């Protein structure tokens, strides 16, 4: 019973996310965010351990909904006769990365340093999951705007987290990395931290680095804001064309431009309140 | 300049 357990609100988005409505669960007047995928725009399909079949979105899902704060947390999920609605946690108030930016246009360093910051233990919990997102972007990046607490959206081009090479992709060009562009082929953590790169570059210069495949493989970044020494030497780091040459997560959090992180309280309370 | 979104796929 779906239609008894929630009320439904406004639509709140579509896209490739499905279409996502604002709803408030009866039980409780939590608010939850109900998404709807149709059946037969759906790629990659996952069995659960009931052996029931449900798109790989959910398998992965449930594999991060720990109650780390950092991804968005699966409450329910219901299956329809061609789509399957997936009930999810709704903070708010709040506003997705890519209209932060938009808005605001580039992020101080404090800012994107407790962001990013927030972003690699969020990424990192995916992996210690089993699950590769795939698809790091500001437009899959939601700000609770009171907590100052982001969290990571849209597992829907994800995959489980493997050692060997990948060969599919359904994730967003303009952060995937030139091994893909190049030869189809990628490692799933190597290529996570270079859309972290394009993430990070994005948030401190107020739009990302690469537009095109010649820009992606080219190996030149060039700033178009005053960014610190600190902060460019990071970004080329997890720019790096070589994949063996990018760093690993504790390195990125080991970096000289990632000590002394706002902690979240903080961050509202000086960027966003 | 133009920033924009880019749809996933
Ligand atoms: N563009 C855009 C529109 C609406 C939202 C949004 C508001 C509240 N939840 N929510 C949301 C949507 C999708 C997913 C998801 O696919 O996991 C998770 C949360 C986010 C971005």
């Amino acid at each position: 019973p779906l239609e008894s357990q929630y009320q439904v609100g406004p639509l709140l988005g579509s896209g490739g996310f499905g279409s996502v409505y604002s709803g408030i669960r009866v039980s409780d007047n939590l608010p939850v965010a109900i998404k709807h995928v149709e059946k037969d725009r759906i790629s990659d399909w996952g069995e659960l351990p009931n052996g029931t079949r449900v798109p790989m979105e959910v398998v992965l899902l449930k594999k991060v909904s720990s109650g780390f704060s950092g991804v968005i947390r699966l409450l329910d999920w219901f299956e329809r006769p061609d789509s399957f609605v997936l009930i999810l946690e709704r903070p708010e108030p709040v506003q997705d990365l890519f209209d932060f930016i938009t808005e605001r246009g580039a992020l101080q360093e404090e800012l994107a340093r407790s962001f990013f910051w927030q972003v690699l233990e969020a990424v990192r919990h995916c992996h210690n999951c089993g699950v590769l997102h795939r698809d790091i972007k500001d437009e899959n990046i939601l700000i609770d705007l009171n907590r100052g607490e982001l969290k990571l959206i849209d597992f829907g081009s994800g995959a489980l987290l493997k050692d060997t090479v990948y060969t599919d992709f359904d994730g967003t060009r303009v952060y995937s990395p030139p091994e893909w562009i190049r030869y189809h082929r990628y490692h799933g953590r190597s290529a996570a931290v270079w859309s972290l790169g394009i993430l990070l570059y994005d948030m401190v210069c107020g739009d990302i680095p690469f537009e095109h495949d010649e820009e992606i493989i080219g190996g030149q970044v060039f700033f178009r804001q005053r960014v610190s020494s600190e902060c460019q030497h990071l970004i080329r780091w997890c720019l790096a064309l070589r994949p063996s040459d990018r760093p690993t997560f504790e390195e990125i959090q080991n970096h000289p431009w990632m000590q002394d992180v706002l902690l979240p309280q903080e961050t509202a309370e000086i960027h966003l309140h | 300049r133009k920033r924009r979104r880019h749809p996933s796929g």
